[PDB]
C-alpha cells in the first residue's frame, strides 16, 4: 500500500 | 463508512517531509511523513501543494535531475 | 550592473509561468515568464519559492518524470 515510484524533475541547464 | 479513520490531512498533523509520490489512481499523490507520527500516509498533491506549498517543494528540490 | 533595476521581481509584475533553469552560478535560478510581458527573466528559486509556490510547483510538476 505504500510503494512510490521514481521519479525526478527533469531540467535542462540553459547555460 | 461513517466512522472511517481521518486520513491524511484530516488527522490535523503537522507534515514532516514526502517520503515519495506516485500517479496510479490518475490522480498525483504523496506519502507524506507527519510530525512526531510513525504513521505515514497518501496524500492528494493538490491538496499538499495548497496546505503545505514548502514541503512539496523541497520534495522535487532534492530530485532535480539536470539531463542536460 | 548597478542601472540594470528593476530586474525580476523587481519588475513587479504577475508570474505565469517557469519557463526554464539554470544552475550556473551555484545557487538555482528560473527563467520566469511574467503575465502580458515578452521579456523573461532569471529569478533565484529561493526568491521563487518565497513569492510563487505555486508557480514553483506547477513547474516541477510539468517536468516530473518516472523512470524504470
Amino acid at each position: 500500500p505504500h510503494r512510490y515510484r521514481p521519479g525526478t524533475v527533469a531540467l535542462r541547464e540553459i547555460r | 463508512g461513517a466512522a472511517d479513520k481521518p486520513r491524511g490531512f484530516a488527522r490535523g498533523l503537522d507534515p514532516e517531509r514526502i517520503i515519495g509520490a506516485t500517479d496510479s489512481s490518475g490522480e498525483l499523490m504523496f506519502l507524506m511523513k507527519w510530525k512526531d507520527s510513525d504513521e505515514a500516509d497518501l496524500v492528494l498533491a493538490k491538496e499538499a501543494n495548497m496546505k503545505c506549498p514548502q514541503i512539496v517543494i523541497a520534495f522535487y528540490e532534492e530530485r532535480l535531475t539536470w539531463h542536460s
